[PDB]
DNA sequence: GGCTATTCGCCGTGTCCCTCTCGCTGCCTATAGGTTAGACTTTAAGTCAATACTCTTT
RNA sequence: AGCGAGA
DNA sequence: AAAGAGTATTGACTTAAAGTCTAACCTATAGGATACTTACGGACACGGCGAATAGCC
């Protein structure tokens, strides 16, 4: 099983490689005020704020 | 004591034999081995942001057939590295799609 | 006979057996013969391989 | 090894590159009508190697000069001031 | 081959003026045993690193060759231990490669 | 962000469903930027609004959309890609980066853009 | 060959078709009359009634 | 059958992505790697002979400067036979030279870093262990080839952004 | 009543299959023209050598 | 072209 | 002031080279007439096409 997987993820690569081998950094700023939000901690049930575990990647 | 024995294995290359339809020196330890720079080692290079070289290694090291000897002397004489050409295998590319 | 001598200590390049191909015809250079000119010695034509 | 085993050295090539450079020095470091002489006798100037009669009609003399200096001039050359700086080009 | 050979040639052969020293050709015979020997697959180089090695490559069953799985083409249920492999084929000896 | 970056790649494309009167054949994948430059093109001189709706295409057919020929070729059914891009005489303006390695000049990323 | 046949949507020729007519297995025709069509038509009408009569009359 | 002249641009073997995109190149070498602690991290072993041959240009160069031989083709000798005084002047000339090791396959852009090459004796690119990881390069028998900037712009671009100390954190999840 | 169009299925062809490295074997006859190659007879270029006079050095 | 092998 | 070396003359001898001519020896082409007249993996995707039903001519 590791042998086909890895041919299989190289293929990924090239192709996610192609489809962003032109995103690169142009501009400082746009100025742009869309955006997306992001909930970090949910609020509890009785009231308090745990820190959501996949907070670190987001 | 595994049959890989070092001496076997290292090796280097510094000028030498050239592919015959193509530059880009000729690989494998046997006639002298130039190391193959492959795609993945153009992606690393790129993600750096590092231009220069990869334009070195790519034109200069391996593929024109001008630059080549012109590198050879400039490292001889001390003087700048000269500005690279168009490497020798577009060419071949372009005379194979005419 | 253009043999090392057995059991003999080599390196890397040493003539391991000695032989000369034939070289034809080649266009000398004039740098070339002046320079054998400054030596006078044989420009000597069988190739070295 | 044959594979493409009739292409350039970049190591012959300067070799023979510095092999001109340094034969038209110690060429100019004597005299001038020497140098003519034996730069055309074998076409060294312009790739013609010119015999006698042609150098010896290009500066308007004779032959026989020409043969006497390019003979004493190939005996002189003979010096090690000239041959011990080029004798490894060979 | 052989047989083809003489099949076609006996429509032009005199009758009674042929023997079989004549009517055989053995060419193509000794010609499919030699490039069998040589460059058939399953005719390997013998691998003689140690005695072992020598051993190990007699007895050495090959699932790929003329008539059989090519490794791109074989699936992956071949390559893994059928139960009846037990006491006829080692389980545990096999190439790490592709 | 790589796979927000991912996702921003895959959503570049719009389909029109409405030709309007302005050269876009229906059903055809056209990058968002250039459908704007194209509406303000042509709000001026009579305004005929061609209506278009987002997309999804996978990566694959991202890349092979791309407007660098000698990019598709590099990559995947070469024969296709070289044959559309004849028929259509395409030019690549040679932008990207697998074309600048390609044919062996700078790439225009980190030291290799016009401002370093 | 390469599908779809570019010259077969060009001139929308079938594939199969084309094949059979660029590897020589099938005549097409490239030019026809429109007026004094019409007139031979009915002069050929005539003519046809003419051969139609002698095949029947054998 | 018979390699047509579209043959040549397709697939694996394909001119786009055998001959184009990707290059066999000069001033290149490959050893096996043993693990070295008392290498700094941005150091790492390098050959004696390895090293000779890939600045075999520079040291005769030196050599030549430095009147160990009178001319180049004297030098190019004098390097061939490994003759005793050079070994100094590659000293001299190695130094301060960065060079780049990769290690196939870069799945990430930490699979080719620059070091600062130092000698060493036996025929072993002596690697830093705390590099490891980023390499995925486990000592076993694995193969680190070796690459030698030479332009000016290159030797900045090794020696600046490519430098092993200069890559701590993963450019993925940091 | 039959054929075609608008709607489904169905099947066939094409494309792709990680990288880097090491070692070893695979009938006959007749014409006509080229062809250089090979020797003879010129040269043309080269080498030796006598001689002598003038200039420079000790 | 074909074999075998290392990571 | 004398001697030695170099820079010239001239002739005399010598050898490569080379321009004709040969010859002979390869080399390229044509032709052959009793009668015979038919080979020997697997997944994704899209485009070219089975099976149906309804409407129109
Ligand atoms: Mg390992």
């Amino acid at each position: 099983d590791t042998a086909l997987r890895t041919a299989d993820s190289g293929y990924l690569t090239r192709r996610l490689v192609d489809v962003s081998q032109d995103v690169i950094v142009r501009e400082h700023d746009c100025q742009t005020e869309r955006g997306i939000v992001v909930e970090l901690a949910e609020r509890a049930p009785d009231g308090t704020l745990i820190r959501d575990p996949y907070i670190e990647t987001s | 004591k595994l049959h890989h024995l070092v001496d076997d294995k290292i090796h280097a290359r510094s000028t030498g034999p050239y592919s015959m339809i193509t530059q880009q020196p000729l690989g494998g330890k046997a006639q002298f081995g130039g190391q193959r720079f492959g795609e993945m080692e153009c992606w690393a290079m790129q993600a750096y942001g590092a231009a220069y070289t990869l334009q070195e290694l790519l034109t200069i090291k391996s593929d024109d057939t001008v630059g080549r000897v012109k590198v050879y002397e400039a490292i001889v004489k001390g003087e700048n590295i000269p500005e690279p050409g168009i490497p020798e295998s577009f060419k071949v590319l372009l005379k194979e799609l005419q | 006979r253009g043999i090392v001598r057995i059991g003999a200590e080599v390196r890397d390049g040493d003539i391991l057996v000695g032989k000369v191909t034939p070289k034809g015809e080649t266009e000398l250079t004039p740098e070339e013969r002046l320079l054998r000119a400054i030596f006078g010695e044989k420009a000597r034509e069988v190739r070295d391989t | 090894f044959i594979e493409d085993s009739e292409a350039v050295v970049a190591v012959d090539a300067v070799s023979f590159t510095l092999l001109q450079d340094q034969l038209q020095s110690v060429l100019d470091t004597l005299s001038e009508r020497e140098a003519g002489v034996v730069r055309l006798r074998f076409g060294l100037t312009d790739g013609q190697p010119r015999t006698l009669d042609e150098i010896g009609q290009v500066y308007g003399v004779t032959r026989e000069r020409i043969r006497q200096i390019e003979s004493k001039t190939m005996s002189k050359l003979r010096h090690p001031s000239r041959s011990q700086v080029l004798r490894d080009y060979l | 081959r052989m047989e083809r050979v003489v099949r076609e040639r006996m429509t032009t052969q005199d009758v009674e003026a042929i023997t079989p020293q004549t009517l055989i050709n053995i060419r193509p015979v000794v010609a499919a045993i030699k490039e069998f020997f040589g460059t058939s697959q399953l005719s390997q180089f013998m691998d003689q690193n140690n005695p072992l090695s020598g051993l190990t490559h007699k007895r050495r069953l090959s699932a790929l060759g003329p008539g059989g799985l090519s490794r791109e083409r074989a699936g992956l249920e071949v390559r893994d231990v059928h139960p009846s492999h037990y006491g006829r084929m080692c389980p545990i000896e096999t190439p790490e490669g592709p | 962000k790589h796979i927000e970056v991912i996702v921003r790649q895959m959503l570049r494309r719009v389909t029109i469903i409405d030709s309007g009167s302005t050269e876009f054949l229906p059903g055809s994948l056209i990058d968002r930027a250039e459908f704007e430059a194209e509406n303000r093109r042509v709000v001026a001189e009579g305004g005929e609004p061609a209506a278009g709706r987002p997309v999804l295409m996978g990566i694959t057919k991202a890349s092979l959309a791309t407007d660098s020929w000698l990019s598709a070729a590099s990559f995947q059914e070469t024969t296709r890609v070289l044959t559309d891009a004849a028929i259509n005489c395409r030019s690549d303006k040679l932008n990207g980066l697998k074309e600048n390695v390609i044919i062996g000049k700078l790439i225009p990323a980190g030291t290799g853009i016009n401002r370093y | 060959k390469g599908v779809p046949s570019r010259l077969g949507y060009l001139l929308d020729l079938a594939p199969k078709d084309l094949e059979k007519i660029i590897y020589f297995a099938a005549y097409v025709i490239t030019s026809v009359d429109e007026e004094m069509r019409h007139n031979e038509l009915s002069t050929l009408e005539a003519e046809m009634a003419v051969e139609r009569k002698a095949v029947e009359d054998q | 059958p018979l390699k047509s002249l579209s043959d040549l641009l397709k697939g694996k073997q394909g001119r786009f992505r055998q001959n184009l995109l990707g290059k066999r190149v000069d001033y290149s070498g490959r050893s096996v790697i043993v693990v070295g602690p008392q290498l700094k991290l941005h150091q790492c072993g390098l050959p004696k002979l390895m090293a000779l041959e890939l600045f075999k240009p520079f040291v005769m160069k030196r050599l030549v400067d430095l009147n160990h031989a009178q001319n180049i083709k004297s030098a190019k000798r004098m390097v061939e036979r490994q003759r005793p005084q050079v070994w100094d002047v590659l000293e001299e000339v190695i130094a301060e030279h960065p060079v780049l090791l990769n290690r196939a396959p870069t799945l990430h852009r930490l699979g080719i870093q620059a070091f600062e090459p130092m000698l060493v004796e036996g025929k072993a690119i002596q690697l830093h262990p705390l590099v490891c990881e980023a390499f995925n390069a486990d000592f076993d028998g694995d193969q680190m080839a070796v690459h030698l900037p030479l332009s000016a712009e290159a030797q900045a671009e090794a020696r600046i952004l490519m430098l092993s100390s200069n890559n701590i954190l993963s450019p993925a999840s940091g």
